[PDB]
RNA sequence: GGUUUAAUUCGAAGCAACGCGAAGAACCUUACCAGGCCUUGACAUGCUAGGGAACCCGGGUGAAAGCCUGGGGUGCCCCGCGAGGGGAGCCCUAGCACAGGUGCUGCAUGGCCGUCGUCAGCUCGUGCCGUGAGGUGUUGGGUUAAGUCCCGCAACGAGCGCAACCCCCGCCGUUAGUUGCCAGCGGUUCGGCCGGGCACUCUAACGGGACUGCCCGCGAAAGCGGGAGGAAGGAGGGGACGACGUCUGGUCAGCAUGGCCCUUACGGCCUGGGCGACACACGUGCUACAAUGCCCACUACAAAGCGAUGCCACCCGGCAACGGGGAGCUAAUCGCAAAAAGGUGGGCCCAGUUCGGAUUGGGGUCUGCAACCCGACCCCAUGAAGCCGGAAUCGCUAGUAAUCGCGGAUCAGCCAUGCCGC
RNA sequence: AAAUGUUCA
């Protein structure tokens, strides 16, 4: 019960809050199946380096979107007021699915 | 190769008869990385050397390989605006390399419609005596002879 | 003919087939990635400045 | 810690410094006089010294410019026997002019 | 015709992002537009205060916006006001509540964007066709950097034949990832045309 | 046959399906 | 390229222009042409005065644009009553100051790029040499992928480069269990599907491992040769990264910018055309000429990516393309998939063929207002040149070449046989 | 023992 998925471009600030949420939920009862690392979606862009005309020669780019999963098996009112208020996301986004 | 001497790739022994050869050959039979279909063609080549002779493939094989490999050849020396054929012996490595090349080469020259039959039949003629490959080998032989006069300078 | 066009595109003026993508930084018509709304000259110009969230030199 | 890669790079370095330094490290604002054995052999040394108005006291022999020498010790420049004697007495004179003293520092090498 | 942006080359490491904030392929595109027009008005109105780097963070659908200026008094003053307006304009062009925090610079001439400017104004002020450069680098070095570089390109002194003058002093390994070299681009608009100034400042390492 | 629309290969190549390459 | 054309748009020009800008030309895009229209203008900042003013729906004309015409409205403010009157956006006309130019110059420029060249080089500080330009250092021997290192030496050091620091791949560990599995027993509608389980695999996070460390040999040393151990060595395999500079290199048509130039037009709008022309030349490619091949049925084994007015299972009509229905899927949970070459069975029997598919007629489908110029698919019927290519000429040293298929950006659709990737 | 093998801001 209460599955929480968190995505991020930075894998550090992600795993960061990823645990911060875990360490929290436990700190109120409720079991929590550790943050599992779901596969990454890589989005790349290949552009001509030059503005004019030099088709051979380009620069690759990628926007790696990281995903982490965290399940708290048996929640309760205590494991809500925390994970429904107490935050810390700046470059990370979480979706709560009950 | 400016730095130093090449280095020959060691081939994987044959799964059937084993032997470093057979693969070398099979590798020459093959095209487009389309092996299997090539290794097969070679084994398939028994029908014609098996019950067609009863001598044992591998043994005949190794006998053709020996009769179709050259012992001398002509190259081409960069003389001042001359460019001559010039004799020169042949390396053990080139002998085998050349021998297997012409074998398959001469093999796909024959009129039979089926590949498995072209080889083997060519291996057989070659096995001893004639064979398009042996003829090719007998010519590179002539050159080195027909130009024994330009042997005075060998590189 | 730039300004006249950059805006001529911002507007809806009939049908949906006549509409088209065009760089949000420069007026660029071709080579604009819809994920950024940027043309490939700008995409690089900004990527190097670290102004495109996430996004960095590839290498694999 | 320092990556073993540099460890050699550095320890290999002081080795050439220690080899090309172990001795000249006692210098403190140029010397008041240079003592060379073979002026001709150490021409460079003489030139530099002489350029800086430093006295030059060498012990060369037939085959060197005695004019470039402010205090000559005309004598053999090759035989260990000859060098050792002259340096020995020079140094003895040095200490004696400051403070004892003997005995005869281990100079003898093997003399054949 | 070569050399990649010293910044974009480090990003992931050594350097950071000028604007960090996740986004969905459904919003990202947009969220980006705002960032750009938010840095837009701030590049013109805060030019006077010598601003270098406009960090933009986005949390619960918000907007941080941190301006690192060499003179925080230019955006606020010697008392307390002004800015109060900028905050109103940032929302005037963005139907959002955008914060706006000022910042300072440990040392104004230890920041590439700033150094490759200020004196590189002396160029639009018809002066120092060179020494302006040699002067900057000294200031950087003097301020304890480990190496600095400045390059001016264009109709220097107003000439007809475009030229290129660069500094020279301290370490500046553009090939080292763990370097941490700052980089800033000028652009001097003159009666005789555009002149580009590049400043490189090598700070610490490892 | 890659350019022969009326065949297996022909279809695969063109990136289409039909009487000669049914959608399974 | 050239030649045509009302226009066929502009640039790029040996290598380093020519599947290049173009990562998507039917109208849009477009910069070109013809014709019809608008001028403070499609939009920016403001100032004056009549007035009107947020907005929304029609009629006429027309190809559209445009022009003409008729329908309707005060939260703000004064206590001033209100119907007298001022005012804020804001909308309009008219005038003013200005807008716009993809018009020119890369030989006035910035910025970015190409290129020599990932070549191993290019310099500086003090010292010494020479009247001086300059030299030495950095000439020499050996060694290296390398100005890498070693040994020499009037030089001793240092910087920009090389290397290393960053990513990927190779072996293993720790953390982690809606992917994985009888791996172990259990039940099974015999699908890990259900309890159950983290061991495998895997996903991903920061760690371990390698360095000529060890043995033998040569050597002055650097290093070279060889052997052991090891997943891996002697830079383990790839990336990213391209020094002072050279090309008056490339781009004023991405952008920016000095100067020159046009402002009832060299600006703006619209419909239609054109950029798709065709006696010819060249570049890059695709499909081939076939039996190691082709065709058909059946049956396997990937990776990397992409998806909500999107990917679209599964049904059903149709021979098809598609069309109706319609589940799941905010997607390691659904699907685009199925990979192809392979394997197995059958067919073809050396022929311009069951090789090859051009071309042409005809009948349909789908996107879009619209597919005459000019789209892509499907089906029937045609079925061309080609059975191996002159002088010449290109690519590649290994999981490379060769060959087979898959994905993506752009994108309604697609002229992609291109490109970046697997 | 390279037969020869021109020109151009
Ligand atoms: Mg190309
Ligand atoms: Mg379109
Ligand atoms: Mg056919
Ligand atoms: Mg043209
Ligand atoms: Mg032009
Ligand atoms: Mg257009
Ligand atoms: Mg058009
Ligand atoms: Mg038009
Ligand atoms: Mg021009
Ligand atoms: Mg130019
Ligand atoms: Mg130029
Ligand atoms: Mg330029
Ligand atoms: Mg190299
Ligand atoms: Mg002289
Ligand atoms: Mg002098
Ligand atoms: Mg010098
Ligand atoms: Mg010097
Ligand atoms: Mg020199
Ligand atoms: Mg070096
Ligand atoms: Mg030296
Ligand atoms: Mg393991
Ligand atoms: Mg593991
Ligand atoms: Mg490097
Ligand atoms: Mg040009
Ligand atoms: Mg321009
Ligand atoms: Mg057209
Ligand atoms: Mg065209
Ligand atoms: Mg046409
Ligand atoms: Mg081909
Ligand atoms: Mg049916
Ligand atoms: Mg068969
Ligand atoms: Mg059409
Ligand atoms: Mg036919
Ligand atoms: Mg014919
Ligand atoms: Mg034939
Ligand atoms: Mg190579
Ligand atoms: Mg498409
Ligand atoms: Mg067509
Ligand atoms: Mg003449
Ligand atoms: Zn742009």
């Amino acid at each position: 019960k209460i599955r929480i998925k968190l995505r991020g471009f930075d894998h550090k600030t992600l795993d960061a809050s990823a645990q911060k949420i875990v360490e929290a939920a436990r700190r109120s009862g409720a079991q929590v199946s550790g943050p599992i690392p779901l596969p990454t979606r890589v989005r790349r862009f290949t552009v001509i380096r030059g503005p004019f005309k030099h088709k051979d020669s380009r620069e690759h780019f990628e926007l790696r979107t990281h995903n982490r999963l965290v399940d708290i098996i048996n929640p309760n009112r205590k494991t809500i007021e925390q994970l429904m208020t107490l935050d810390l996301p700046t470059g990370v986004e979480i979706e709560i699915k009950t | 190769a400016r730095r130093r001497r090449a280095e020959v790739r060691q081939l994987q022994p044959d799964l059937v008869y084993g032997d470093v050869l057979v693969t070398a050959f099979i590798n020459k039979i093959m095209r487009d990385g389309k092996k299997n279909l090539a290794a097969r063609i070679f084994y398939d080549a028994c029908k014609i050397i098996q019950e067609k002779t009863g001598q044992e493939p591998l043994k005949v094989f190794k006998q053709a390989v020996e009769n179709v490999k050259p012992r001398m050849e002509v190259r081409s020396r960069r003389v001042g605006g001359a460019n001559y054929q010039v004799p020169m012996e042949v390396s053990p490595r080139r002998q085998q390399s050349l021998a297997l090349r012409w074998l398959v080469q001469a093999a796909n020259q024959r009129p039979e419609r089926r590949a498995a039959v072209r080889i083997a039949h060519e291996l057989m003629d070659a096995a001893e005596g004639k064979g398009g490959a042996v003829k090719k080998k007998e010519d590179v032989e002539r050159m080195a002879e027909a130009n024994r006069a330009y042997a005075h300078y060998r590189w | 003919a730039r300004k006249a066009l950059i805006e001529k595109a911002k507007r809806t003026p009939k049908f949906k087939v006549r509409a088209y993508t065009r760089c949000v930084r420069c007026g660029r018509a071709r080579s604009v990635y819809r994920f950024f709304g940027l043309c490939r000259i700008c995409l690089r110009e900004l990527a190097h400045k670290g102004q495109l969230p996430g996004v960095r030199k590839a290498s694999w | 810690e320092r990556p073993k890669k540099e460890q050699v790079r550095l320890k290999h370095e002081l080795e050439r410094l220690q080899k090309y330094l172990s001795g000249f490290r006692l210098l403190k604002r140029l010397p008041d006089a240079i003592f060379v054995v073979d002026p001709t052999k150490e021409a460079i040394a003489v030139r530099e010294a002489r350029k800086l108005f430093i006295p030059v006291i060498a012990l060369a022999d037939t085959d060197s410019d005695p004019d470039l020498v402010d205090y000559i010790i005309p004598g053999n420049d090759d035989a260990i026997r000859s060098i050792q004697l002259i340096l020995s007495r020079a140094v003895d004179l040095i200490i004696q002019a400051r403070g004892g003293v003997v005995e005869p520092s281990p100079s003898y090498a093997l003399v054949q | 015709g070569n050399k990649i942006h010293p910044i974009g080359f480090r990003l992931g490491i050594t350097r950071d992002w000028e604007s960090r904030w996740y986004a969905g392929k459904k919003q990202y595109r947009h969220l980006l537009l705002e960032d750009q027009r938010i840095r837009g008005l701030l590049e013109k109105e805060l030019y006077s205060a010598g601003l270098a780097r406009v960090d933009i963070e986005r949390a619960a659908d918000n907007v941080a916006v941190t301006v690192h200026v060499a003179k925080p008094g230019v955006v606020i003053g010697r008392g307390g006001e002004r800015i109060r307006v900028l905050r109103e304009e940032l929302a005037k062009l963005t139907g959002k509540n955008v914060a706006l925090n000022v910042q300072e610079v440990q040392n104004p001439n230890l920041s590439a964007p700033l150094v490759a400017q200020r004196v590189a104004e002396q160029i639009e002020r018809r002066f120092a066709v060179r020494r302006a450069i040699k002067q900057a680098v000294q200031r950087v070095m003097e301020s304890g950097a480990k190496g600095a570089k400045v390059i001016v390109s264009g109709r220097i002194g107003g000439a007809e034949q475009a030229r290129t003058e660069w500094a020279a002093q301290g370490r500046v390994p553009l090939h080292t990832l763990r370097a941490n070299i700052d980089y800033g681009f000028a652009l001097a608009r003159t009666t005789y045309g555009v002149l580009g100034v590049k400043a490189y400042i090598f700070l610490g390492e490892v | 046959g890659k350019g022969d629309r009326r065949t297996r290969r022909g279809k695969i190549w063109r990136g289409t399906y039909g009487k000669y390459r049914p959608r399974k």
